[PDB]
């Protein structure tokens, strides 16, 4: 919905290529990854905004995104 | 460095929509590249696992079931201890 | 399905000086006898740019784990300012309170921590040489970000078919 499908599907294909040649995703699998990517990034932005607010800033910065990746679990 | 390295899966307007959806009001211009980098790590981790399950099932086609399970590895994050 | 669950955390002394210890009270539940150890770690993120600047502040290793509700306190020494990139010292960061069982991480709690000078003059014109004694930290205690991982709890009772 927020992400357009075809460029997203190409990225998925390129990434999957680095793991195993000649391997397609079912349309439902790509859709599942898209929906999950949207949910992941929305949640990351929620934490990112919180970080900025706590820093007394109204503008999010790359540091806020990296810290949100630590505040949610990292790995 | 080369074209393949710079292939993207989310556009700049999409990044802005996702940011608004997450409650963001203003952004550094450096946020587009940052967000793209974070997305690529997320997808590499999930797809790596999805592919492992597909291979063990003697398949060449990745299914939603492989993706759904791979997506559990990130854990479940909430506010508070409920 | 988790044998051990975090029930709550209290951030006890907040706001505080940068050099003050971190006081926490942690409460958790253990549903049944476990063979191995739990370890709670407290980690301060020295830089958002790299894990290289993480400072582990404290650890409590418990084993065996008593069944029922358990409580403990950290009074953890603060991070070393000398080990933090000076440009990232008086700025927001995160602290992370985690727990593992038999070496398998099952819960992580992250808090934002703002660091700000306690004088208008310094806040307006922060000196190149940081003045640690004037830094006040403020943990966002009302918004812990709690992440749970579904782990295997009893290697005799359950098997992961894709172990690491
Ligand atoms: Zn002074």
């Amino acid at each position: 919905a927020l992400i357009r499908k075809l460029p997203f599907q190409r990225l998925v294909r390129e990434i999957a290529q680095d793991f195993k040649t000649d391997l397609r995703f079912q349309s439902s699998a790509v859709m599942a990854l898209q929906e999950a990517s949207e949910a992941y990034l929305v949640a990351l932005f929620e934490d990112t905004n919180l970080c900025a607010i706590h820093a007394k800033r109204v503008t999010i910065m790359p540091k806020d995104i990296q810290l949100a990746r630590r505040i949610r679990g990292e790995r | 460095k080369v074209l393949r390295d710079n292939i993207q899966g989310i556009t700049k307007p999409a990044i802005r929509r996702l940011a608004r959806r997450g409650g963001v009001k203003r952004i550094s211009g450096l946020i587009y590249e940052e967000t793209r980098g974070v997305l690529k790590v997320f997808l590499e981790n999930v797809i790596r696992d999805a592919v492992t399950y597909t291979e063990h099932a003697k398949r060449k086609t990745v299914t939603a079931m492989d993706v759904v399970y791979a997506l559990k590895r990130q854990g479940r994050t909430l506010y508070g201890f409920g | 399905s988790s044998i051990v669950s975090l029930l709550g955390i209290k951030v006890l002394n907040n706001p505080a000086k940068f050099t003050d210890p971190y006081e926490f009270e942690i409460t958790f539940e253990c549903l049944e006898s476990l063979k191995h150890d739990l370890e709670w770690k407290l980690t301060y993120v020295g830089s958002s740019r790299s894990l290289d600047h993480d400072q582990e502040l404290d650890s409590i290793l418990v084993g065996p784990v008593p069944v029922g509700v358990n409580k403990f306190v950290f009074s953890a020494d603060p991070p070393s300012a000398e080990l933090i990139p000076a440009s990232e010292l008086v700025s927001v960061t995160v602290i992370l309170l985690s727990c593992s069982y038999d070496g398998r991480e099952f819960v992580r709690v992250g808090y934002y921590v703002n660091n700000e000078y306690d004088e208008e003059e310094l806040r307006e014109n922060p000196p190149a040489k940081v003045q640690v004694d004037h830094i006040v930290r403020n943990i966002l205690a009302e918004k812990p970000r709690v992440t749970r991982f579904n782990i295997v709890w009893d290697n005799e009772n359950e098997g992961d078919l894709y172990p690491p």
